[PDB]
RNA sequence: GUGGUAAAGGAUGUGGCGCCGCGAAGACAGCCAGGAGGUUGGCUUAGAAGCAGCCAUCCUUUAAAGAGUGCGUAAUAGCUC
């Protein structure tokens, strides 16, 4: 029932290092500090990550949990990477790569063009596809969202920018 | 080694039936061939008395259909023995008849080899208890007994 | 009804016998503060209450207007104001047992209750039988 | 059912009341005194006992009595015990309610109707040993415009009566209706 | 920014008190399998087949499934508790 009390795995070999109210987990694919409470205990265990909670009051409850979470996501993300992958749904639509920038042809009347963040990777398998590849968790995910944006998912016809694995809700019309 | 598509519940005569509604809309627009079909369902309806055979159909993806033949619903029996062709309106303070359970043993024996219920014993209460629901009691002799 | 003519309006003290217990029916609806319940919100929440369930149980009311309200036509001062433009009204202090109910489930007589608690002028308290007779 | 009980004297029933021992007195016909017990106790033991079944109070003394409760008052607003009479009893017979149990569903509530439960006991002259925990009724045959007095009742054996045989112990009545509101909305 | 000044009524705000139910014979949560038989309940109704309304109190294959919680459809199957 306790997400916080739940030590982090560590992996070999990722050096994790402690700091005062910052926590700097470094790794194969790069670097990720994380903000951390003051308040909190970081513990750096043989091959394992813990938090400690100063008390059971409500607030320290629910950073105990976001910290052990926060702090996992960045373990995960320095050595294995995050990456999400998006669909293209749609007739004249298409993607395809141009440098390290995305070109999108989302039916308007000029081509989009998306430009990758530091520590972000764009992938151009098929040309109805976008693989989204990255260290930070939150970072991808944010840049997924956003190239989404570009075109939401049609509410009458699969027509649009959808996540992978995304249902197709649609309605109907006449 | 057998194909489906479209589990299907069609009430009609066991005899007597036309493509009228809503016999017809379950296999107009699905496509039905009342050449051979037909010609294999009156076979099953052929011996047997008139009721309101509910034969579970089941269509196939080639577009047949499974014509085994399940026992008649449960306001079938009741109203039986009572020479209705209905039932009460209202089952608490309305009563069309009461008839015993001694008719309804003996009819439920043809209500027992579709169902998975084992014993008569299991199965005459299924048809004096959806009766309760019907409109109609029951006055029986043995019962709880005890000792 | 009969009695005569229009009556005075007199401060309604501590809920002194605004307090009784529940003599039929299962649940209860009682009464937090002070008020004069007007002969139409009784009859609304009546009629709430069998709008809810339909061919329910039994309703019952232990409290009955018999005081004149009075009124006048939007004018200056001369003598008392005829009213009885809401006609009359129930004197209701907190705790008086309201509205009675029987032969409903708990969940009918509750939900019941609380919808009659919101066409009233005062907070509600819905109350079981407990124990406590005479 | 048993439980504790304590002496009372000069102590404030407001600050006894605040301290949640609720105040009482024990007495009979030769006995009368101030006591007080505990509310979350009185309220579990009340829930079960009620003026019918026979409760004994404890005593600092070890003393055991065989106490009845004649009446208790209760606070306004939200109620609430204020103050407990009991009558502790002998051997002679006394008066004292006793519950009932009306089993078997009626005629009139099968076809719709309501049980207006007029009396939920009867009170009966009777000896302290003879204590019915419940006096059964064979209501059935009634309908929806009958109703069962105090004359034909499953009298107990040795136990009389002390309320008038015509009086009313039950009734049915009619289930009230939406479409009772149209002939209202007429007349 | 309550305090720095409004009510019926509403909410997984926060702390405190207590009663009730389930749990080391292994629970709630998320996660893997079934979710059904005569049944398509009686009756109303153009259609009412677990699913507009009126009315209510069956059993069995079984470790398990309420003659039925909602959505979906003309009625279905479905999703699932
Ligand atoms: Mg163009
Ligand atoms: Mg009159
Ligand atoms: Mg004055
Ligand atoms: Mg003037
Ligand atoms: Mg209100
Ligand atoms: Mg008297
Ligand atoms: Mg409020």
């Amino acid at each position: 029932s306790r997400i916080g009390r739940l030590p982090i795995p560590v992996p070999k070999g990722v050096s994790v290092e402690v700091a005062p109210g910052r926590v700097k987990v470094k790794g194969p694919k790069g670097e990720l500090e994380v903000p951390v409470s003051p308040e909190m205990r970081v513990v750096v265990e043989e091959g394992v990550v813990r938090v400690e909670r100063p008390s059971d009051e409500r607030r320290h409850k629910s950073l105990h949990g976001l910290t052990r979470t926060l702090i996992a996501n960045a373990v995960k993300g320095v050595s294995e990477g995050y990456s999400k992958e998006l669909l293209i749904k749609g007739i004249g639509y298409r993607a395809r790569l141009v440098g390290r920038a995305l070109e999108l042809t989302v039916g308007f009347s000029h081509p989009v063009v998306v430009e990758p963040p530091e520590g972000i990777t764009f992938e151009v398998p098929e040309p109805t596809r976008v693989r989204v590849s990255g260290i930070d968790k939150q970072k991808v995910g944010q840049v997924a969202a956003n190239i989404r944006a570009i075109r939401k998912p049609s509410a009458y016809h699969e027509k649009g920018i959808y996540y992978a694995g995304e249902p197709v809700r649609l309605k109907p019309g006449k | 080694m057998k194909k489906v598509v479209a589990v299907v519940k069609l009430q009609l005569p066991a005899g007597k039936a036309t493509p009228a509604p809503p016999v017809g809309p379950a296999l107009g627009q699905h496509g039905a061939n009342i050449m051979e079909f037909v010609k294999a369902f009156n076979a099953a309806t052929a011996n047997m008395g008139d009721a309101i055979v509910p034969v579970e159909i089941t269509i196939y993806a080639d577009r047949s259909f499974t014509f085994v033949t399940k026992t008649p619903p449960a306001s079938y029996l009741i109203r039986k023995a009572a020479g209705l062709e209905k039932g009460a309106h209202k089952p608490g303070r309305e009563k069309v008849g009461r008839i015993t359970w001694e008719q309804v043993l003996e009819i439920a024996k043809q209500k027992m080899p579709d169902l998975n219920t084992t014993d008569l014993e299991a199965a005459a209460r299924m048809i004096a208890g959806s009766a309760r629901s019907m409109g109609v009691e029951v006055v029986g002799a043995p019962e709880v007994k005890d000792a | 009804r009969m009695k005569y003519r229009k009556q005075q309006r007199g401060r309604l003290k501590g809920a002194t016998k605004g307090g009784d217990y529940v003599a039929f029916g299962d649940f209860g609806l009682v009464a937090l503060e002070p008020a004069w319940i007007t002969a139409q919100q009784i009859e609304a929440a009546r009629v709430a209450m069998v709008r809810h369930f339909r061919r329910g149980g039994k309703i019952f009311i232990r409290i009955f207007p018999d005081k004149p309200y009075t009124k006048k036509p939007l004018e200056v001062r001369m003598g008392k104001g005829k009213g009885n433009v809401e006609g009359y009204v129930a004197v209701v202090k907190p705790g008086r047992v309201m509205f009675e109910v029987a032969g409903v489930t708990e969940e009918q007589a509750m939900e019941a209750l609380r919808i009659a608690g919101h066409k009233l002028p005062i907070k509600t308290k819905i109350v079981r039988r407990d124990a406590y007779d005479e | 059912y048993r439980l504790k009980a304590y002496y009372r004297e000069g102590e404030k029933p407001s600050a006894l009341r605040r301290a949640g021992k609720l105040p009482g007195v024990m007495y009979n016909r030769h006995l009368n005194r101030k006591v007080y017990v505990d509310l979350v106790e009185f309220d579990k033991v009340f829930r079960q006992a009620s003026i019918h079944h026979v409760i004994v109070l404890e005593l600092p003394d070890g003393q055991s009595l065989p106490t009845l409760v004649r009446q208790v008052n209760l606070d306004k607003r939200r109620r609430r015990p204020e103050h407990v009479d009991f009558f502790v009893l002998s051997d002679e017979p006394v008066e004292m309610y006793v519950p009932l149990r009306f089993v078997g569903t009626p005629a009139g509530v099968r076809a719709g109707g309501v049980l207006q439960e007029i009396h939920r006991d009867i009170l009966v002259k009777v000896s302290p040993r003879n204590i019915p925990e419940f006096i059964e009724v064979d209501v059935s045959g009634l309908e929806i415009g009958d109703s069962l007095h105090a004359s034909d009742l499953k009298l107990p054996p040795g136990v009389e009566l002390a309320v008038s045989p015509e009086e009313t112990i039950a009734a049915v009545v009619p289930p009230e209706d939406v479409e009772k509101l149209a002939e209202e909305a007429a007349a």
